[PDB]
RNA sequence: GGCAGGCUUAGAACCCGGGAUCCCCGAAUGGGGCUUCCUGCCGGGGCCGAAUAGGCCCCGGCGCCCCGUAAGGGGCGGGAACGCGGGGAAAGGAAACAUCUUAGUACCCGCAGGAAGGGAAGCCAACAGGGACCCCCUGAGUAGGGGCGACCGAAAGGGGGAUAGCCCAAACCAAAUCCUCGCGGGACAACCGUGGGGAGAUGUGGGGCUUGGGCCCGGGCAACCGCCGGCGGGCGGUAGCCGAAGUGGGCUGGAAUGCCCCGCCGUAGAGGGUGAUAGCCCCGUAGGCGAAACCGCCCGUGGCGGAGUCCCGGGGUCCCGGAGUACCUCGGCUUAGUUUUGCCGGGGGAACGCGCCGGCCACUGGCCGGCAAGGCUAAGCACGUCCCGAGUCCGAUAGCGCACUAGUA
RNA sequence: UCGUUGCGGGUCCGCUUACCCGCCGCAAGGCGGGGACAGCGGCAGGCGGGCUGUUCGGCUGGGGCGGCACA
C-alpha cells in the first residue's frame, strides 16, 4: 500500500532483514550442515500475513 | 511397568472422507497434508494396534510355604557335587560339599585376606572363571545399561548382617554374600537351575536350623 | 514402651455373642481417675486421651499404673505431649465462591448429614474408582454378569 | 558434575555437555615416577608448557612440549606428533590427555602450585 | 541518540552540494532532538532537519548545517570519511 | 445489604436436541440458595473482603433482602480477632508451642514424683 | 570444525549466590488503539527564538471497585495436572425406544492451595459397647434403586497410615478495650511512659466452650493463657574437593583395551571415554571432606503481656446455651434411600433445657444416644510445568508432532 | 388458585401508601391517571407440530397393494 502505519511498516522491515540465507562463512564454520535459513522466503511464493 | 504414550498416533487431527475419491477409506490428514494416512496402525505415525500396557501384571505370585520349600530344596542342591558342577561350577578343587568353613572367617576385612581364604579352599579358580567369562552381550542391551554379562561364582552365606566378610567377598566376580536370614531363589539358583556353590560359615549353619522350614 | 488403651468392638446382633477387643482411641476418664491424673495432665505426660469413652476397663488400669510407675521413677522417658503443637491457618479467599460459608455449607448438605453421605462426595468418589479402574469399577455391569453366571452353573 | 547414574545415556550427556570447569578434569595425566617422586601427587590436568611423553598410538615413543590445550575438544597438541598436508604446512596431531605422561611440569604458574599442595595432602 | 553516519554515494554528493550531513538515529527521535544532539555533539548550527523511517526499520535525518559550517568538514574532523 | 429478585433461576430452554426428560422449564431450581448468590455478588462490590457470613432479613413480593457480614483482613484490627484469625490466616512458630509444652512436661512430672508415685506404688 | 581482531596470570572462560540494565505491547492501569502505535492535562526541566510570547522535546503523576480519620493498603493476570462451588448434553447401551443408563460425565462459568476439601457427636449402635476427620484394604456388587430390564449401588463394622484439639456468641462485670501517629525507652521486636487522632454503650475488653458454663463460698500454685523471634549452636540444600592398583615383555595390527606370558588394587569388578573388546590410562565408583553469600529445618537461651482467666472441695436448682431455623405441604434436580437421601424454589411455620433432636412408614408408651440451625484446625491422601533415579520399553516409516536453525517451514 | 395484598365502612362500597402507567427533574422529589385490580412468582386445567425426541412389524416367485400361509 501507499499509506501505511508504522506498526505494520515495522513488521515488514522486520522479515526484510531477516530474509537471507545464511553467510558462507557459516556453511565453512560447520562443515556443510547449516545451508539454509528457515526466515528464507520469496514475495511471491510465500506470503507475510502482516 | 512398561507403555507407551496414551495419546501417541491419536492426537492427528483426521477423519475418513468417504468413498468416490478413488483413494482408500482410512483416516486422512484434515489440512495441507490432506491424502496422508494417519491413525490407524497400518499408517505411518499411526497408533501402535496392542501396546505393552503399564497395568499389566508382570509379577508371577508364589505361595509362602511353596516358595519356601523350593529355598530348602536348591539349599540341598548345594549339597551335592553333581548338580554344581551341572551348573557350571569348577568344584574340582573343592574338599568337600556342603563347603562350611569356621565361623573365624567373618573377621576378614580386606578383599586381599578373602582372596587367600578361596584359594586355600578351592574356590578361587570358579571365581576366575567368572572372571575371565564376562562378556560384551549381543543385542541392544548395551544401548540400555547391560553391556556386561557375568557368570556367578560364589555364593558365600554369613550368620548375620553386618560382619566384616561381607564387604570382603562382595567385589569378587560373580560372588554373592548374603546372610542366611536373607537367602532366597535368586542367589540360590540363578538361571533357574539348581546347585550353587556355596560356602558357609559354621555359624550360619547353626543359624539355619530356624529357618525357612 | 507408651500403653496403648485396649476396648471392645461393639457387639452387633449379627454377630451373635461372638465378641473381640481392639485399640481403642484413647484412655477414658474414668481410667484415668483410678490412677490420679486428669485429660491435661495425662495429655502433658503423652498418654492418648479420650473423653468421649465412659466405660472403664481394669486392663487399661493396670497398664496405666506399671508405666505410670516406671516414669515416676526415671525409668522411662515420656513421649512428647498429645497436644496441638503447629498453628497454621491459611489465609482463605473467595469462601462465599466457593461454597464454604453456611449457606454453601446447607445447600452441600453438611449440616444435614455426613460428608461421606453427601451427593458431591459421591460424585467425586465414584468419579477415582472409574478412573482409576478400582475394586468394583474396574467391571462394568458386574453384579449381572454374576448372577447370571450363578443361574447357569448353580442350575 | 558428572553424573552419578549408571546409564550409558546419562553418563554420556554429562561428558558432552559438561561446562568449561568440569572439562579440565579429563585433561588429568599420569605423571612420571620421577615427577611422583618430586610431587608427591600422582596426577596434574595437562597445561600447555608441560613436557609430556605420549604412550599409545602412532607417535608412541616421542617426547615434547605441549603446545596447545582445547577444553571443547578435550584434545592437546605435542611437538613431533606432527605431519604436512598436501599444501605442504606442518600440522598438529591431536592427543587425548589419557594416552600421555607428564614428564615435566610447567609450574610458573602460582595458582598450579596450590592444585599441587591438594593432592599430595 | 545517533548510531552512526551515512557516507553513501548519495550522502557524499549531499554533504558537498547541499551541506547536509546524513546520521541514523534512533527510531523515536524527533527532529527537535536531533537537532539539539548534533549541535550539542559537534558544536555547529542547524538550518533544518529532513528525517524519514527507511524500509529496514532505521531512521535517517538529513541534517542541514547553518551557512558558516561546513558539512564535510566535520565529516573530516570525525574521522569517520 | 443486599437486594435480589426470587424464585427459581432463570433456567433457560434448549435449543437443540434432547431427551424429553431433559426439556423441562418450569420448576426446575440451581443448588444455590439466594443467601449464598447474595454473599457473591457483595462479594464482588467489595472487591478483596472477605465474606463472613449473611443472615436473611424481608421478603416482598418480587425481592428478598440478605445483609452480608464482609471484613478486611488487610486490617490491623482484623487480623489479631480470635475469630477473624480464622479466616484472615494465623501462625504460630513450632518453637513456641514446643518449647512451653516441653517445660509443662518437665514440671509436672516432678510434681507426680512427690505427690503421685506413693499412692501408685503402695 | 571459517576469517580477523581481541579478552585473560592485575586471575578471564566456566559454575553457584547476590546486584545492575531491563525497548514496545501485554492484568496494562492518564485516554485511544483499523495496525504492538498514537495522543491529553497538570508540575519540573531543556531547546528554537529578540522575547517571560508562541511552539517543540524530556521527566514524573493521572484505571476501576474497595477498606482506612488520614497516611496508607487490597483485588485484577498467569501456571502442566491436581482441588472447591455452580450450569450441564449427546453419541452410544438397552440388540427398536420414551423411564433409564451414558453421567453429574464432556464441556462451560466462578474461586483457592501447594495440596485442596473434610474434621471434633442434636454420631453409630443395641441394653454389649464404640468414640473428630481424611485417605488405603475390606465389608461388597451385600442391603437397596430400577421399563425389578439394561444396569446402578452404599453405610455401620473390622484391619491400617496418621493422630490434636480449640474458638465466636450468650449468661455475669461495664470501657478495665483495640488501631494509628509523634516523642522517650526498649534484643532493629513485642512491650513500657507520655500526648494527639480513630473505633467503641447498636458493647471494645474480661469471662466461656461437654469432663457445659454463669453465680456464691473455701484451699493450693506443678497456675494458666498469649505476644516477639534477638543471641548462640547443629544440620541440610543451592558451586565443588580427596579418592587404590601396569600403560609391564612379546604377536597381530594404521592404531590395542584384543592374544600369550608376568604382576597388582578391591569398603572401589556401578557405569562412561580413550585410534578395536581396559578393575589397575582418564573420568568416575566404595568411602570421605566442603560454602564468602542465599535459603530451609531443629535445639538452648533471651524479651514481654493479661482482669487467676489454672488446679482441688462444696453449694446450686436462679440465669445463658445460636430462627424464616426445626417442621408441614406442592413443584423440581439428585441419591442405594426405598410411604424412609440431600438440596433449591412457592406457600405455611415452633419450642426452649420442666426444652428440643435421632433410633429405616406414622403415632403412642418405655428405653438408649445426643444438643442442630456460628468459626478454625497439623499429620496421614491428589497431581506433574519442573528436578533426580530406574528400565525383560522404542531405536530415526520406531519412540512425543519434534534425536536436526519443530509446534519450526 | 396461593402470595404480593394494605387502610376504613356496611360479600359489597370507598381510600391511598403498596403496585403499575406516563410527564417533569442529574438526583433529591413533584404532577396526572389506574389501583389492592393489574402485573409478577409458585401451583393447577385447557388449546398447543410453534419447537424437541422417536416409532412407523414380518412373511412374500423382487418391493408394494392384497392375504395371514403370524397362534
Ligand atoms: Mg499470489
Ligand atoms: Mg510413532
Ligand atoms: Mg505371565
Ligand atoms: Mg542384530
Ligand atoms: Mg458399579
Ligand atoms: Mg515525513
Ligand atoms: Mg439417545
Ligand atoms: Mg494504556
Ligand atoms: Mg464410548
Ligand atoms: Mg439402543
Ligand atoms: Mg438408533
Ligand atoms: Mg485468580
Ligand atoms: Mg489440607
Ligand atoms: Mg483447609
Ligand atoms: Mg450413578
Ligand atoms: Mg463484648
Ligand atoms: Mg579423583
Ligand atoms: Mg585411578
Ligand atoms: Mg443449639
Ligand atoms: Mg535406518
Ligand atoms: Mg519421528
Ligand atoms: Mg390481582
Ligand atoms: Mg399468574
Ligand atoms: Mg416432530
Ligand atoms: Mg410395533
Ligand atoms: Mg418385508
Ligand atoms: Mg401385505
Amino acid at each position: 500500500a501507499r499509506n501505511k502505519p508504522l506498526g505494520k511498516k515495522l513488521r515488514l522491515a522486520a522479515a526484510l532483514n531477516s530474509n537471507r540465507n545464511p553467510p558462507l562463512w557459516v556453511i565453512a564454520k560447520t562443515k556443510r550442515r547449516v545451508t539454509r535459513s528457515p526466515a528464507r522466503r520469496h514475495w511471491r511464493r510465500q506470503k507475510l500475513k502482516a | 511397568p512398561k507403555g507407551v504414550y496414551e495419546g501417541a498416533g491419536k492426537e492427528h487431527s483426521c477423519e475418513s472422507f468417504g468413498v468416490g475419491l478413488g483413494i482408500a477409506r482410512i483416516p486422512r490428514y484434515k489440512g495441507h497434508l490432506w491424502p496422508r494416512g494417519c491413525f490407524a496402525p497400518n499408517t505411518r505415525g499411526g497408533r501402535r494396534a496392542h501396546p505393552p500396557r503399564p497395568e499389566k501384571k508382570l509379577h508371577e505370585e508364589i505361595n509362602w510355604k511353596e516358595k519356601n520349600l523350593a529355598i530348602r530344596s536348591a539349599i540341598a542342591a548345594t549339597a551335592y557335587k553333581s548338580w554344581v558342577a551341572a551348573r557350571g561350577h569348577m568344584v574340582e578343587k573343592v574338599p568337600s560339599l556342603p563347603l562350611v568353613v569356621s565361623g573365624d572367617a567373618e573377621k576378614i576385612a580386606k578383599a586381599k585376606e578373602a582372596k587367600k581364604l578361596f584359594e586355600v579352599l578351592g574356590l578361587w579358580p570358579d571365581v576366575e572363571r567368572a572372571a575371565e567369562g564376562v562378556k560384551i552381550r549381543a543385542g541392544k542391551g548395551k544401548m540400555r545399561g547391560r553391556r556386561y554379562k557375568e557368570p556367578k561364582s560364589v555364593l558365600v552365606v554369613v550368620s548375620e548382617l553386618d560382619v566384616p566378610l561381607i564387604g570382603a567377598v562382595r567385589n569378587f566376580p560373580g560372588v554373592d554374600v548374603v546372610p542366611v536370614s536373607h537367602l532366597n531363589m535368586l542367589v540360590l539358583a540363578p538361571g533357574g537351575v539348581p546347585g550353587r556353590l556355596t560356602l558357609w560359615t559354621a555359624t550360619a549353619v547353626e543359624r539355619l536350623k530356624g529357618l525357612f522350614l | 514402651m507408651i500403653p496403648k488403651p485396649v476396648v471392645q468392638v461393639p457387639r452387633s446382633i449379627k454377630s451373635g455373642g461372638v465378641t473381640k477387643w481392639k485399640e481403642g482411641r484413647g484412655f477414658s476418664l474414668g481410667e484415668l481417675k483410678e490412677v490420679g491424673l486428669n485429660a491435661e495432665q495425662a495429655r502433658l505426660l503423652g498418654l492418648p486421651v479420650d473423653t468421649r469413652r465412659d466405660s472403664v476397663w481394669p486392663q487399661n488400669v493396670e497398664a496405666l499404673r506399671k508405666w505410670l510407675i516406671e516414669v515416676l521413677e526415671g525409668k522411662a522417658t515420656p513421649p512428647e505431649p498429645t497436644l496441638p503443637k503447629v498453628v497454621k491457618v491459611k489465609r482463605k479467599r473467595g469462601r462465599a465462591f466457593r461454597g464454604l460459608t453456611s449457606a454453601g455449607r446447607r445447600s452441600r448438605g453438611l449440616i444435614s448429614t455426613r460428608f461421606r453421605e453427601t451427593h458431591n462426595y459421591k460424585f467425586k468418589k465414584k468419579a477415582k474408582e472409574r478412573r482409576l479402574k478400582k475394586r468394583h469399577e474396574a467391571t462394568k455391569g458386574l453384579g449381572n454378569v454374576l448372577r447370571i453366571s450363578r443361574i447357569i452353573n448353580e442350575s | 558434575p558428572f553424573t552419578a547414574s549408571a546409564q550409558p545415556r546419562k553418563q554420556r550427556l554429562s561428558l558432552y555437555a559438561a561446562p568449561l570447569h568440569l572439562r579440565r578434569k579429563l585433561l588429568n595425566a599420569k605423571l612420571s615416577p620421577e615427577l611422583q617422586k618430586k610431587l608427591g601427587v600422582k596426577r596434574l590436568p595437562v597445561r600447555r608448557g608441560d613436557t609430556v611423553l605420549i604412550m599409545r598410538g602412532d607417535f608412541k615413543g616421542v617426547t615434547g612440549k605441549v603446545v596447545k590445550v582445547d577444553l571443547k575438544r578435550v584434545r592437546i597438541f605435542v611437538e613431533g606428533a606432527t605431519r604436512t598436508n598436501s599444501r605442504g604446512q606442518t600440522v598438529y596431531y591431536p592427543i587425548h590427555p589419557s594416552k600421555v605422561m607428564i614428564v615435566d611440569v610447567d609450574l610458573s604458574d602460582k595458582a598450579r602450585q596450590k592444585l599441587i599442595e591438594r593432592r599430595k595432602r | 541518540m545517533i548510531k552512526r553516519f551515512v557516507i553513501t554515494e548519495k550522502a557524499l554528493r549531499l554533504a558537498e552540494r547541499e551541506n547536509k550531513i546524513t546520521i541514523i538515529v534512533e527510531r523515536t527521535a524527533t527532529k527537535k532532538q536531533i537537532a539539539d544532539e548534533v549541535q550539542r555533539l559537534y558544536n555547529v548550527k542547524v538550518e533544518k532537519v529532513n528525517t524519514l523511517i527507511t524500509p529496514r526499520g532505521e531512521k535517517k535525518a538529513y541534517v542541514k548545517l547553518a551557512e558558516g559550517y561546513s558539512a564535510m568538514d566535520l565529516l573530516t574532523k570525525l574521522g569517520v570519511l | 445489604r443486599v437486594r435480589l429478585i426470587r424464585g427459581p433461576f432463570n433456567r433457560r430452554r434448549p435449543d437443540s436436541g434432547r431427551r424429553p426428560k431433559r426439556m423441562g422449564v418450569y420448576g426446575i431450581t440451581a443448588w444455590k440458595s439466594w443467601r449464598q448468590v447474595a454473599e457473591e455478588r457483595a462479594a464482588r462490590k467489595f472487591p478483596g473482603l472477605e465474606v463472613l457470613n449473611s443472615y436473611w432479613v424481608a421478603d416482598d413480593g418480587i425481592y428478598r433482602y440478605f445483609e452480608v457480614i464482609l471484613i478486611d483482613c488487610n486490617q490491623p484490627t482484623i487480623q489479631r480477632d480470635p475469630l477473624y484469625s480464622g479466616i484472615c490466616g494465623r501462625e504460630v512458630p513450632r518453637r513456641r508451642l514446643a518449647r512451653r509444652l516441653r517445660e509443662r512436661q518437665r514440671k509436672l512430672i516432678e510434681h507426680l514424683k512427690k505427690t503421685l508415685l506413693p499412692k501408685l506404688k503402695g
